[PDB]
């Protein structure tokens, strides 16, 4: 089974109280079973889009999720992810710099 | 345009 | 530059009363034209790239019913693996496959291929001679022998030699102009406070198309391959990618750095500074 990478960041450069897409982009999974949550202030967001699922050339599966959103505080965003190769969901935190 | 398996694994 | 054509297929059986999930994805030069998902309303073969629009009825017709067949036989093909790894039934397990061909600049065929994965490890593949089998463990043996005794690489070598070739020659005409498409990055430097009287200069590159791209560091000439950060590329998901590379600099010296950018779209490479 492989591990996934997530990496969690906007769609555009992000300002102060602009409306913006929030995207979390898994990749290098394997099973293809995965689950993935979007959070404001550690609570799940409605309305996740999810892309088709496709996979690369090493076999391991990628998805990104995205949201429509707005920074700054306005309030803490990230991504939580389950998955069969990891014991215990993982979160990864929106930060603005990365 | 796809290709057909035929004998199965 | 050399063109090619993949199909890319994955069936995951399910536990329960539904049937294994069928996923087949086609590719022209990387890029998405087709896709079948046994899961839809409606399952069949849809466009998935501005040209492949330009295909009559008959094509899609003849596309799912393809795809219904092979929905079958990867259904079949999972129950058959399942007893050779003597697994316990009530699971969810996947096969996949990839398989297509390589052409070169003067359409010449420079190879075919075809292999596929069990559970997210190779299984069989096709060699590159398209007349032998390299299956990776015990069980596909048993596959091995029992497609030998069918003549299984002949009907794949006339497919991958044939209509393959047929089809990518068709597709590459019919869309030229949506397939040489380019979206050049815009970039700039942000600069991240740290401590040790340091600082983070970081370069980024947005909205560019296609994803190949090169980001360059350097101090007074020469690159700083060994202490850089990257982040791996990913999609804005409006068709455009990012990129961002990173180095620790101390506070004061960062106009000694400079980031370039390589691109495709790019008249020329991109050289950019931090800007006070
Ligand atoms: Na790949």
């Amino acid at each position: 089974q492989k591990t996934p990478q997530i990496q969690v960041y906007s769609r555009h450069p992000p300002e102060n109280g602009k409306p913006n897409i929030l995207n979390c982009y898994v990749t290098q999974f394997h099973p293809p079973h995965i689950e993935i949550q979007m959070l404001k202030n550690g609570k799940k967001i409605p309305k996740v889009e999810m892309s088709d699922m496709s996979f690369s050339k090493d076999w391991s599966f990628y998805i990104l999720a995205h949201t429509e959103f707005t920074p700054t505080e306005t309030d803490t965003y990230a991504c939580r992810v389950k998955h069969a190769s990891m014991a215990e969901p993982k979160t990864v935190y929106w930060d603005r710099d990365m | 345009a796809s290709n057909e398996h035929m004998e199965t694994m | 530059g050399p063109h090619s054509m993949r199909y890319f297929e994955t069936a995951v059986s399910r536990p329960g009363l539904e049937e294994p999930r069928y996923i087949s994805v086609g590719y022209v030069d990387n890029k998405e034209f087709v896709r079948f998902d046994s899961d839809a309303e409606n399952p069949r073969y849809e466009p998935r790239a501005p040209w492949m629009e330009q295909e009559g009825p008959e094509y899609w017709e003849r596309e799912t019913q393809k795809a219904k067949g092979q929905e079958q036989w990867f259904r079949v093909s999972l129950r058959n693996l399942l007893g050779y790894y003597n697994q316990s039934a009530g699971g969810s397990h996947t096969l996949q496959q990839m398989s297509g061909c390589d052409l070169g600049s003067d359409w010449r065929l420079l190879r075919g291929y075809l292999q596929f994965a069990y559970e997210g490890r190779d299984y069989i593949a096709l060699n590159e001679d398209l007349k032998t089998w390299t299956a990776a463990d015990m069980a596909a043996q048993i596959t091995r022998r029992k497609w030998e005794q069918s003549g299984a690489a002949e009907h794949y070598k006339a497919y991958l030699e044939g209509e393959c070739v047929e089809w990518l020659h068709r597709y590459l005409k019919n869309g030229n102009a949506t397939l040489l498409r380019t979206d050049s990055p815009k970039a700039h430097v942000t600069h991240h406070p740290r401590s040790k009287g340091e600082v983070t200069l970081r370069c980024w590159a947005l909205g560019f198309y296609p994803a190949d791209i090169t980001l360059t560091w350097q101090l007074n000439g020469e690159e700083l391959t060994q202490d850089m950060e990257l982040v791996e590329t990913r999609p804005a998901g409006d068709g455009t990618f990012q990129k961002w590379a990173s180095v620790v600099v101390p506070l004061g010296k960062e106009q000694n750095y400079t980031c370039r950018v390589y691109h495709e779209g790019l008249p020329e490479p991109l050289t950019l500074r931090w800007e006070p």
